[PDB]
């Protein structure tokens, strides 16, 4: 309640920082160890659990280095020596994150992780990605880094162990910039690779390291997706575009799921209202120059057509307006078209004498 | 062939359906300047911009406009709204919807009544940008 | 649903009930300025103020306006009044009241008559601030 | 970012003169006039200038509600002593990004208006002044 | 406090000239123009001024009801003697806070208008003057 | 060739000041005033002139959205140091033949407006300047 | 090649303004080469329209 009148002056030296962390970027690491079991969030270096082994300490310190800014937060999950990965994945479903990495893994467990990521992206429509060692997955949510025997300091780090540094570097990059041709100071040398083999390997769709210009740098920022459908785009291979698209998709959830799920009758008028709301949201993103102008939001015609054909509806002799007016039970189909600018990666200069 | 009748007209204002609406109208007026070019008798024009204008007419069922804008007008901050108009005549083949954005109202009518006459309210407004849904 | 009829209208002027009143009307007109922003075809407006206007129409039963303002107008001091309007149609669900304050009258009608015509008086006025009671 | 509503409106300003708020104020203006001399440098056609100083000027216009301006300086001027005042102007529009406040110091007035009236016309009094110093307070 | 009704109106003024009330008065204006010299002080960019004196100026405009202005000075001017007058201006608006009165002394007129008329136009006479002293009577 | 649609419109211009885009711009103008001396040559009636140099002048008018102009030069002017800026103007009309861009260098401003407002009037700020050099970029 | 590799590959977004800035940088390098009298002073750089 009311106390005696108080005058207090406080002095604080809020200037103890360097290489400040970005607001975006969350990395989740799951580890096998005998101690410190459970989730142990790591905000910075000073708060590191002491009971962990040397290998986990090395992996965490590798993951603690960014490109320009340090990652916002680290979620370290510790599992016992003999355990299944299903419990860790089910626990992580509750938490939210951007990237997930596994330093120590086997061939079969990578398959489980890839299947989980695919199911989460498609069935549940939650946009997360994972960085894996040698997985040949054909999905944009999978990143495979396939160079071996990285010599950081005096240790021949394995590919799976260096996936941690790869994930940290990816999370550290700002939105405007990309991860192409970024130099790694710590790395000393790479096993020999000829130029044409590296070019073909990255063409197949891979994350590699090469020695070009002054020092070692990442060849390209492509994804694991290697085939393109008519619906899918060539811009979906770039990591930066996918990151921006997933940021936008996660952001629109506070408009969609917060209010329009379970609280509003599913009528075509309400669909039009929701479309207007989404477009008005996209205008603000356009005005901040995050995406390009002229972004359209409208009803997904083809998916709605497929759903209507799934049930007992004779799609013949129906007007397009009549198709759009149809009530699709309790589900809504929407489609948006937005453009993201890529970074400069190729230059063609011609000089006339 | 049939021409749509205005009886089948609905209006959404600020996300709320307006039950009583007699008529709705929105127009875009262009700005042109006369330019005379040497050697030509005919006079040409250059297009320099446009203005959005319109109005609503609705019965005095409730005090909607006051609850919308009254206190904010006094305080000194002017609100902007979005209105949707739908015209779907069953005889005609298709429907038409338009979204009007960045609406600002010209005036506010506190009270107006006369003996033997049902009350009517009309409020002109000006807008900037529009979006089209369900074109014909 | 029914729309309020103006037959059920009552007016209080300066704390006295006005028995004879044909119609009452009060409106707020906004002031806007055109602003052109570089790179945009559509023209926007800035709201800079408002004005209050209205009028009354009442039968010439008595000499109310003279007893109100006549001598003070000649003396050189202008009085201000407060008027209350109530609209309560029994068919409609609720009633509505508005208080209009700081009223100033535009003119005074000493006498006006014609053969075979009942006299009517209408006096426009301007106001500054309003208050709302029993909002529907 | 840029929008019509963000433009500041003059109706929302207010002015303090000598620590007392002036309510009957119509407009307030302050300005600084720099002094620059032309300098011709050999080998270059474009002339260049050198900045040497500044001069401050302004004016206040206010409705003739009361005889405020007389009580300040009327008796002091005749005796031979010139007073100096301090004015603060605040412009606070709810739509714009906050408010900006400026203090104008060492104000000395140019003239005093004893009487000015005409039949059928409302009264107004405008007084120009000159200043030397200024401060920034809560600049946007 | 501040309200529209408080502003004084010019219709309510009146003017006494040489002790005789002038009823056909259109407007009356008096002002004091200070004299200031620019002074540059070493080490400061802003220029500062020094006040040295004042000059008084004004004018009266009145309807051409009668030949009042001739009888005052017409014969005296030719002979070589210049008269000096005293004017009192009172501004009393019922709505405002009372009234203010000012006496302007040592008035000397600038010109005399013998005749000025045009077909279809009502007649008016305006006379500017200069003064030296003033008093305050019942200032608000 | 020539047609009405080809004429450029000022609504499509934009201005960069000190590397930061100015969105609240109303008009921008730059000009070069040549210096010429009359020379009379014996045997010819028509006078001829000799060109000696040029002087650059201009101004910027912008809506009073924010206190941008103060933060640039307000504190530097008092101390005695004058900054120089660089402005870029781009005029890109879709109907006309492309766009033209010009960089104006060595800009020095003439005055600083501390405060300017009036009741019932939207605010605007205009600042004139002088320059010495310029470049042509993507001229038509 | 060195100038472009050092500061532009992967660190800027491919917009028109960034292209203009890169053009300005190349033009500045050519103007620097001018003062050593290695090439001529009429050098121009612009967007390759046809490509």
């Amino acid at each position: 309640a009311i106390g005696l009148p108080s005058i207090n002056i406080s002095f604080k030296e809020l200037a103890t920082t360097v290489k400040e962390r970005s607001a975006r970027g969350i990395i989740a690491m799951v580890l096998k160890d005998a101690k410190a079991l459970g989730l142990n969030e790591i905000h910075e270096k000073e708060d590191i659990p002491v009971d962990l082994s040397a290998e986990n300490k090395e992996y965490i310190n590798l993951a603690l280095m960014g490109n320009v800014n340090t990652p916002n937060k680290l979620l370290v999950y510790v599992i016992e020596g003999e355990a299944d990965i299903q419990t860790a994945l089910d626990f992580l479903e509750t938490k939210e994150f951007n990237y997930l990495c596994m330093p120590k893994a086997v061939e079969a467990d990578k398959t489980a992780i890839k299947n989980w990521i695919i199911k989460l992206r498609d069935i549940d429509k939650v946009k997360v990605k994972a960085v894996l060692g040698k997985v040949v997955g054909n999905h944009e949510g999978i990143i495979n880094f396939t160079t071996e025997d990285v010599l950081v300091g005096e240790k021949k780090y394995s590919v799976d162990e260096f996936t941690s540094r790869v994930a940290g570097l990816i999370a550290g990059t700002p939105l405007s910039q990309s991860v192409t041709y970024t130099k790694l100071s710590d790395v000393v040398d790479i096993p020999k690779m000829t130029k044409v083999d590296a070019e073909s390997r990255v063409n197949k769709g891979e994350l590699i390291l090469i020695k070009e210009a002054g020092a070692i740098r990442i060849a390209r920022g492509v994804n694991s997706l290697t085939e393109l459908t008519a619906e899918k785009g060539e811009m979906f291979q770039k990591i930066k575009i996918v990151d921006t698209l997933d940021i936008i998709h996660s952001d629109i959830r506070k408009v969609i799921i917060d209010d329009y799920i379970g609280k509003v009758t599913n009528s075509y008028d309400n669909k039009c209202l929701l479309i207007v709301a989404i477009k008005s949201y996209l205008e603000e993103l356009e005005k901040s120059a995050l995406i390009e102008s002229d972004s359209t939001v409208e009803i997904d015609f083809e998916a709605q057509k497929s759903y209507l054909k799934s049930k007992g509806v004779d799609l013949s002799y129906m007007t397009l307006q009549e198709i759009k007016e149809a009530n699709t039970g309790s589900k809504v189909f929407l489609k948006a078209k937005i453009k993201v600018l890529d970074a400069m990666e190729d230059i063609d200069l011609s000089i006339e004498i | 062939r049939n021409v749509m009748s205005g009886t089948w007209g609905e209006l959404w204002l600020d996300g709320n359906k307006v039950a009583e609406v007699k008529k709705f109208q929105a127009k875009m007026e262009f700005t042109k300047e006369d330019i005379i070019i040497a050697g030509q008798m005919g006079t040409d024009t250059k297009y320099m911009g446009y203005k959005g204008k319109g109005s609503i007419t609705l019965y005095h069922v409730s005090s909607r406009m006051h609850k919308l804008i009254g206190e904010k007008i006094k305080r000194g901050s002017e609100p902007r709204f979005v209105a949707i108009s739908k015209l779907n005549d069953p005889d005609s083949y298709g429907a038409e919807r338009i979204a009007v954005k960045n609406i600002a109202f010209d005036d506010l009518t506190l009270a107006d009544w006369e003996v033997g006459v049902k009350g009517e309210i009309e409020a002109p407004f000006t807008f900037t940008e529009y979006d089209f849904l369900d074109i014909i």
